[PDB]
């Protein structure tokens, strides 16, 4: 009939759980890095 | 006198643009006392003193008596930051921290 | 000769502030999944015109103030202090040059505070007196570190000229010998222009009694002060080129760093919520003034421990 109805096999899996990426370097490697420009700049 | 000159025409501007804006449109018809406010104000005022103190430093560098001047530039931020200790731990940057 | 100077630099001023309305909005806009003004002139550009021309028309607000003189001064004292700011900055020669340019930037705008002082007592509203008050003790707080961040990196320097400072600069930007200072100079400026997220005269926890046309007056002194500021953190972290037979290339240079440095004060009001007044306060005194004085300390001593002490002339 004209019904609205979801698909035959149904619909994908949605995603809902939280998604941070966790992108970034370490926090020794942050601090080296700006150690490093540091260093840079007095020499 | 250029820059007698400069403050001069900036001020004339200024003037003018207010006296603009206030007579342009005529055309148409149509608290308790805070002690924490004034404490952070006095804390601003004897750092700026304090301020004043170290505002010769790249001249002070200069100088062939350097053990001399190095230490008594250190002295006196050190004696800033004793300041700004005694501020803290005597509740002194309180609910304006 | 020297007038036509004098205009060329600070009717572009005006310009550039009438046009930084526009850029406000554009990039705020599209960074909120929107257009902004894109309507009125051809992309928008007629925008500033039309709301300065509706601002100069609308009807005056008739405030009963408590002094007529204080309330006429404080646009008058911010329009020329925001247009002295702009005489000592090299770009890559100054309209001012003058020996104690950095001294005098610092002076001038640690006066801009009376502007508020006498903006907030000329109104009669008791609240308006008391939001000036936290204004002024915001500024003069945030003064504190620009002072003193300012005195560090002048110790590379040698000298509080402006122009010396394009010198010192040559080798290596001097964002790399003082990013911390740099970012805590920068956070600094923001809070100075009560800019967010340091704008608690825009938050529900000064000039209120001004009409249209001196409330724009004061707005555009603010922006004069944001991209003199911009300017003046590029001056002193960011420093270009300079070839002496083609000043152009450092304007070109200079202009470009300053409209990213401005476009990014565009950026993190979009991106942040306000800090409340006492947040604000520790950040000041309790973070970045102890940080500030033990940079001092270290901009002090290490010219002296790597035999680096900058010229004096
Ligand atoms: C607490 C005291 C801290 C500072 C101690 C002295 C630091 C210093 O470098 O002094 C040398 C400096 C300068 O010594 P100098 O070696 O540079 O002197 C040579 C002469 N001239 C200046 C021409 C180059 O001061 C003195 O020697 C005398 C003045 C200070 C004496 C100590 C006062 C202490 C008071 C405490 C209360
Ligand atoms: C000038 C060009 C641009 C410069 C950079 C600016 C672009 C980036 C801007 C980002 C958006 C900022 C929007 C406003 C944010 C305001 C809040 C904020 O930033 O708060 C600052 C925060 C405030 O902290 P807070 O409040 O977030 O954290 C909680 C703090 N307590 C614990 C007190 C409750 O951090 C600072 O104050 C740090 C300032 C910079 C420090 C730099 C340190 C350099 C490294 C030193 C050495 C370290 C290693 C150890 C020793 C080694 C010795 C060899
Ligand atoms: C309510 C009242 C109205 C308020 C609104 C208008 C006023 C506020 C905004 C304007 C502020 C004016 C500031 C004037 C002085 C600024 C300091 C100064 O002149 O510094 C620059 C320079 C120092 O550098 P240097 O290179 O050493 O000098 C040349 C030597 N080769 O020095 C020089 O170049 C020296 C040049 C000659 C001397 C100039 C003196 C100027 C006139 C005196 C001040 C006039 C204003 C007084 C009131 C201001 C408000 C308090
Ligand atoms: C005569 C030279 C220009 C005088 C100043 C008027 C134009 C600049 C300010 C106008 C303005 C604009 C465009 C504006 O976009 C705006 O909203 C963010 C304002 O209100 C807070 C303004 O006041």
């Amino acid at each position: 009939v004209k019904q609205d109805m979801p698909p035959v096999g149904g619909y994908g899996p949605i995603d809902y759980k939280r998604n941070l990426p966790r992108r970034g370097l370490s926090g020794y490697s942050m601090f080296a890095v700006g150690i490093g420009a540091l260093l840079f700049g007095y020499w | 006198m250029n820059l007698m000159i400069t403050l001069l025409t900036n001020f004339t501007l200024a003037t003018l643009l207010v006296t603009i804006a206030f007579w342009l449109p005529q055309l148409n018809v149509y608290l308790p006392f805070s002690m924490k406010f004034f404490l952070v104000a006095i804390t601003f005022l004897l750092f700026d003193l304090e301020i004043a103190l170290l505002l010769p430093l790249p001249w002070a560098s200069q100088t062939t008596n350097l053990n001399t001047m190095l230490t008594m530039a250190l002295l006196l931020i050190f004696l800033l930051a004793v300041s700004l200790a005694y501020e803290w731990t005597q509740k002194g940057l309180e609910w304006t921290e | 000769m020297f007038m036509i100077n004098v205009l060329t630099l600070i009717i572009p001023i005006l310009l550039a502030v009438a046009f930084l309305t526009l850029v406000e909005r554009k990039v705020l806009g599209y960074m909120q999944f929107r257009k902004g003004p894109n309507v009125v002139g051809p992309y928008g550009l007629l925008q500033p015109i039309a709301d300065a021309i509706k601002l100069f028309i609308k009807e005056p607000l008739r405030p009963a103030t408590s002094s007529i003189s204080m309330f006429i001064l404080a646009p008058i004292l911010a329009l020329t202090l925001a247009l002295t700011m702009w005489i000592p900055l090299p770009m890559p020669y100054p309209l001012i040059n003058m020996n104690l340019g950095v001294l005098f930037m610092l002076a001038m705008s640690s006066l801009a505070v009376y502007s508020i002082l006498w903006s907030g007592w000329a109104s009669n509203s008791k609240y308006a007196l008391i939001g000036a008050l936290r204004a002024v003790a915001q500024t003069i707080s945030y003064e504190v570190t620009l002072a003193i961040i300012l005195l560090s990196v002048l110790l590379m320097n040698g000298s509080f000229t402006l122009s010396t400072l394009i010198i010192t600069q040559e080798q290596v930007w001097l964002i790399f010998p003082a990013w911390p200072l740099a970012m805590m100079w920068f956070i600094s400026t923001l809070a100075e222009t009560n800019r967010a997220p340091f704008d608690l005269t825009e938050g529900e926890s000064f000039n209120v009694e001004y009409a249209a046309g001196p409330f724009a007056l004061f707005f555009m002194a603010e922006y004069a002060n944001i991209i003199m500021m911009n300017i003046f953190t590029t001056t002193l972290f960011l420093g270009a080129f300079h070839n002496p037979y083609m000043p152009e290339l450092y304007t070109i240079n200079f202009t470009i760093k300053s409209l990213l440095l401005s476009i990014t004060f565009l950026w993190i009001r979009a991106s942040y919520p306000r800090f409340r007044y006492d947040q604000l306060m520790h950040l000041l005194w309790k973070n970045f003034l102890p940080l500030t004085l033990a940079l001092c300390m270290w901009h002090v001593s290490l010219p002296i421990l790597l035999s680096s002490i900058p010229p004096q002339t």
